C-alpha cells in the first residue's frame, strides 16, 4: 500500500513504555 | 470527528434505567470514552474502549457498541449519578475530541 | 494519586500568561499529558499533549503558534505557556494524565484535575 | 515553513549524484516526503517517498535499483542518492510535504521546493 | 493509472469564468488533487481530495467530482491567476501520478 | 548551542506586566538561568535552574519552561526593574553560554 | 551488525569525482564515520555524524546518507588523497565495527 | 562577601597582560570560578574555568593555547594570564562564582565581580 | 598532539604481552581510549574501551577473559595486558581517543597512533 | 582489602617469560608494588607505584596495570631470579596489605 | 621536577614590556621564585613564593601563576634590566632546582 | 496477553521428534523466549526473540514462528532433555507474561 | 557467572520480609534485573523489575504499593522489601538477568538464581 | 534532603519482628545510618552504608534498601531494644540530615 498516511499518528501512546 | 449526545437532558428518578447514545460523524471503530463531571469538580473516567470499566467505579456503569452508534447504560440510578457525562473520542489518526455532555436531573 | 494546577487570574488581551500543573502521588515522569479547557455552554476540547519526555507536542489547530507547552520532570511540573491571548480563550483549564494502556494507540484521560480559570477581558 | 532542494549540477552518464533538501519553519520529523521530477516538455512524475522515519520507502519502476530515498531528523534534511545516471533522468527535482490528514489514507502534497536542475549528458 | 487533462491550453480575460476538466483512466473515489505552477517556479496546492479548498488560497477556485470526471471552476479570473495547473491522483493502491497540465493565457 | 532571546528590547511602564522569551538551538533540558545586570554593574543571579529563584531575589520574579522554550515573568514591574536581562545555559555535556540580553526601558 | 563497502577497489584520475559507498546490515540511524588510512601509517577521522567534518579536513570531502544507505563522495580528487577508506558505525546499544575499506587507485 | 579584580588596561596587540582576581568575605579555597567576557555589541562570553583545585581547567575553543588560568587558594587569588592578544579580545572580564548545588551537575554563577576593561589597540 | 604505542614484538603461544600507549600534548584523562587491531587482509577490528576513569570497560566477543585494559591517568598511558595469545591475535594494535560530542552518545575516534605489531609465532 | 596473587606457584627454566598476576578485592588505583624474597632473607623492592622500577634492579623485571589488576612481567628469567614475589598495595585510605606470595620454581 | 623556561633569549628595548614564562613539569603550588644574575655578580632575588616582591626591588617587577605555569612581568624595562632570570621551585616535598635561565638582550 | 501452550504433556521416547505450540491471545511479533526448566532448579534460556538460539544451548532445540503461533521443535530428543518448558512473551508496551508450562516425560 | 538469592523463611500474614539476591562473576552494574514467583500449580509469574541504575521500577499490578526492588550496585546485590504480605504470596521467588540486546527492547531472562522459598500461613 | 521514617509509633513485643522504614525525598543512593537512642543517652550508630553493622552490635539489627526506600529490621526483638531509632544521609553533596525517628513500645 504505497497510499497510507505518512504522518505521525498523533493519537499514539504516549506512555512510558516498560519494555 | 464531531460527536452528538442525545438526548440533551435526561430527567429521571432513583433507581431508574439510564441510557445515553453519542454518535459519531465518522466510524472511531471502538475507541471512546465515557465522562462524569459533577459540578463544580473535574470529570472521572467511567469506560474505556466503550466496553471496559475504569477499575474502582462500580459495576453498575456499562456501556457497548462500535462504529458510530455508542451507548451507556445505568442499570439503577443512585443519588450520587446525577451530574454531566462526556463522549469522547479518540481515533486511530484523529485529534480527542468532545460531546456537548448531558445531564441528569432528579425527576 | 493528586494532580493540582495554578497559575489562574484575568489578563487583558495581548497579554501571556503561564499556567502550571503540580503532580504528586504518582511517578509524573511516566506519563504524557494533556490540557484541557472547558467553555461554559461548549463542551470540552483538546488543547495540547506533551509527550512524557518533551519530544513530540501536539495542539489545536487554533492555538498553534500561540501555546506552547512543556514539562518539567524534575519537580514534576506541566506549563502551558500562553501568549497573544483573545477574549476567545475565557475557559477553565484541565490537567489530564493518559491512562497506561498495553497497545500502541494510547489510552483515555483517567486522572483530571481540579481546573484554573483564565478570563481575558478588558 | 521553508523546503530548499540543493546539491544539483552536471555529470556524466553512469556517475552518482546525491541531492540534499531541508526544511525549516516546520517540524520535519512529523512529516513523509516525496521527491518528484518535471522534465521539460512533460508532467510531473513521482520518484520515492520516505515514510517519516525511513522505515518504509517506495520507488518508480523506472529508478527501481538504482535510487535511495533517506532522511536525516536530527538535521531535518532529505536525500536522494542516483546511482548510475541516465540521459532519461535530465529533469528538475521538486520535494513534496505530505499535508496532515485525519484518515489513514494520506493527502496530496501541500509544500513544495524550488528544486534543482540535475542534467546529465556527455 | 494513465492522467489527461483537458483541454491542454485555454485562452481567458480577467473576470472571465474558467473551466478544466480532468479524467482519470480508472476510478479513483474522490482521492485527487488539484496543483498551480507559476513559470520558474514550484506547484503549489489549492484543492485536495477534489472537493475541499487549503486553507489560504483565495475563496475563487472550486472544483467536484466524483469517479472518473474531475473538474476545476474558477468564478473570476484575476491577474494573478495565469498559470499551469495539475491533476493529480491517490488512489486506494495506486502510485502517485500526474496530468500533462492545462495552461491559461491570457486572451 | 546557540541561544536567543525575544524581543531584543521591551518598553514597559511600572505596574505592568513583562515576560522575556528564550529560546534554545538545542535541547538544554531543565539547565537555564537568567541574569540582571544593571548598567556600569555587574549580572546578578535570579533564576537558577529555570525555576527556583536565588536568595534575596524579589518574589515578583518567576520562569518557567523546558526543553528548548524558556520564559521569564515579572509579575509586577518595578523601577528597580529595568536593566538587561540575560539567559544562560549549562547543559550537561555543553559549556556555559549567554543569549544577547533584551533591555527594559520606560514607556 | 556488519558493515560492508562497494566497490573494494575504485581507480580514478586527478580531479575526478570519486563516491564509495558503505551499507550497513541494521539500522545504525545516522551515527557512522569514515576514515582515511595511508599506507603504513595510522587512520585519521574524515566526517563524523556522517555528514559533518572534522575539523582540519578540507571543504573537498563530504559524506551523506541515513538508514542504512551511506556514501562518501570527494568532488576533486587531489594526488595526496590516494588512500583506503574505512567506514565506522557506533549505534547505540552496538558496538563499533568497520568495514572492509576500499582503495582508492590512480588511474 | 565582595570579589573584585584588577590588571586591565592598553596593551599593544601580541603583548601579554595578566589579570588577578580577590575574593574576601567568603571561604574561597571551595569554590569553581569562572571568567566571562562582555564584549560591548554582543553578549557574555564564556572563557575559563577553574576546578577548585586547579586540577581541571577548560577554556572556550577560540583561547585555547593563548590563556592560562591558574587560582591562588592562600591569597584567595585568581589569575587568568592572557598571551599573545590581538584587537579581538578587547572585552570587560568578569569573575564568576559557581553557586553549591545538591548534586553533581553544577549551577549556575551567583557572585559576579564588578568587570576590568581590557584594550588591546594599536 | 600525539599518541605513540610501544610494547611490541613477537611471543610464543600461550605467553603473556604487555602493551603501553603514550598520551603526549593534550589532557589525557579527560578522554575514553579504545584499542583497534588491523589484521593483513582483514579490516581493523574493536578490542576493549576504557570510560575515562577505569570504572567502565567493554572488550569484543572474542578477547573476553584474555584481554585487560587498564590506564594510568597521572602518567598518561595504556596498558592492554594481553594474555593467553594465540595465533589469531597477529595483528596491528592502533590507540584510538574519543572525540569530544555534545551529547550523551559518544562519537568517533580522532587520533589514532601509529601502531605496534605483535606476532605471535612458534 | 584482601590482595590475591596467580599462579600460586609457576615453574619456568632460564631464559623464558614469567608474568605473575596481582588482582585486588578493591580499586588500589595505581598504588602497589613487588617484593622479592629469597629464601632466609628479607624482602627487597622491585617496583614502586606499580609501574616505575627501584633504583639498581636489573632492567628485566617489569610491571604494569591499574586499578584491580596488576601484573610483573620478567622477559629473561635469570637463576638469579628464582624466589617468591609479593604484592603490596597502600591505598589512599587503606592500609598496607600483602599478597599470598607466587613461587618460581626451576623446571 | 624539571624546571623549564620561555623564550630562551628575548630582545626589548627602553620602555617596552618583557613577559618571561617558566614552566614546571610537575606541580609546584605557589612555592616558586625569580633571580637576575648580571654578568660577573650574584644571582639577587627578586620574586618570592611567585607572587611577593623582595625588599628594594622596584615596583616595576611583578609575577603570577600556581601550579605549573609561571610568569614574570616587567612593566617598563630599564637600561639595568638587561639580565639573565632564572626560575626556581621549592615544593613540599620536591628538593630545589632552577630553570635554564632566559638572557633579555638590547633590542 | 494470556500465553497458553499446548499440548500441557506430551509423553516421548528418546530420539524421538517433539513439538510445543505456544499461542498469545495478542499479537506479540517475533518477541517472545523459550525456558527449560529441570526440577529443584532455576530455569535456563534456550530461544530468544522465537527464532535465534542462546549461546550454549545444543543445536536440537529449534524454534519457528511469528505474531500469535509459535512453536519448538526438538529435533531428537535426548535423556537431559526430560524437563518444563515455558513460554515467555515481552512484546512492545506489554509487560512479561509466562505460560503454564508443559512437561515431557519419559515413554 | 552465578546468582544466588536469600532472606526467604516462613512469617505470619501482614508481616514484612526483606530478600536479597547477591551476583559475582560478571559486572553486576551492567545489567537492569527482574524478580520472578513461580507459585505451584500455576507458571511463573512476572514482579518487578530495576532499571541498571535503580531510576526506574514496574511492579505486577497486584503488588504495587507493597513490593519495593531496590539494588545496590557497589556490593552486587537485590532487594525486595516485601510488606503487607498475604497468604497468596507463598511462592518461590527468582532473580533474572535481562539478556544483552542490540537493539532499545530489551531482551528474555537468562541468568536465573536456585530461588528461595517465601511461606506465608499462620 | 527531607527525611521521613514511618511508622512514628511501632508497639511491639518481646521475641517480635520489627521493621522501621526510612524514606528520603531524594535519592541518596548507599550513604544512610541508623541509630538508636535511649532517653536520657547519646545516640550510639547501629547501620552505617546502609547494610553494614557497627562492630559490637549484635547480629539481630539489618538494614536494606538503596535509592530513597530504607527498612531497618530487627529479627528478634529483645528487652533492650525499646528505643527511638533515627535515620540520617551522608551524599555526595548533601550535607547531614535526620530523620524524626520512630519509639518502639512495649505492647
Amino acid at each position: 500500500d504505497p497510499n497510507a498516511n505518512p504522518n505521525v499518528d498523533p493519537n499514539a501512546n504516549p506512555n512510558a513504555n516498560p519494555n | 470527528i464531531q460527536m452528538t449526545q442525545s438526548p440533551s437532558t435526561l430527567s429521571a428518578s432513583v433507581g431508574d434505567r439510564v441510557t445515553i447514545t453519542c454518535r459519531a460523524s465518522q466510524s472511531v471503530s471502538t475507541w471512546l470514552a465515557w465522562y462524569q463531571q459533577k459540578p463544580g469538580q473535574g470529570p472521572k473516567l467511567l469506560i474505556y474502549e466503550a466496553s471496559s470499566l475504569e477499575s474502582g467505579v462500580p459495576s453498575r456503569f456499562s456501556g457497548s457498541g462500535s462504529g458510530t452508534e455508542f451507548t451507556l447504560t445505568i442499570s439503577s440510578l443512585q443519588p450520587d449519578d446525577f451530574a454531566t457525562y462526556y463522549c469522547q473520542q479518540y481515533n486511530s489518526y484523529s485529534f480527542w475530541t468532545f460531546g456537548q455532555g448531558t445531564k441528569v436531573e432528579i425527576k | 494519586v493528586q494532580l493540582v494546577e495554578s497559575g489562574g487570574g484575568v489578563v487583558q488581551p495581548g497579554r501571556s500568561l503561564t499556567l502550571s500543573c503540580a503532580a504528586s502521588g504518582f511517578t509524573f515522569s511516566n506519563y504524557g499529558m494533556h490540557w484541557v479547557r472547558q467553555t461554559p455552554g461548549k463542551g470540552l476540547a483538546w488543547v495540547a499533549i506533551i509527550w512524557y519526555d518533551g519530544s513530540k507536542t501536539y495542539y489545536e489547530d487554533s492555538v498553534k503558534g500561540r501555546f506552547t507547552i512543556s514539562r518539567d520532570n524534575s519537580k514534576n511540573t506541566l506549563y502551558l505557556q500562553m501568549n497573544s491571548l483573545r477574549v476567545d480563550d475565557t475557559a477553565v483549564y484541565y490537567c489530564a494524565r493518559v491512562r497506561h494502556s498495553s497497545s500502541r494507540h494510547g489510552s483515555a484521560f483517567d486522572l483530571w484535575g481540579q481546573g484554573t480559570l483564565v478570563t481575558v477581558s478588558s
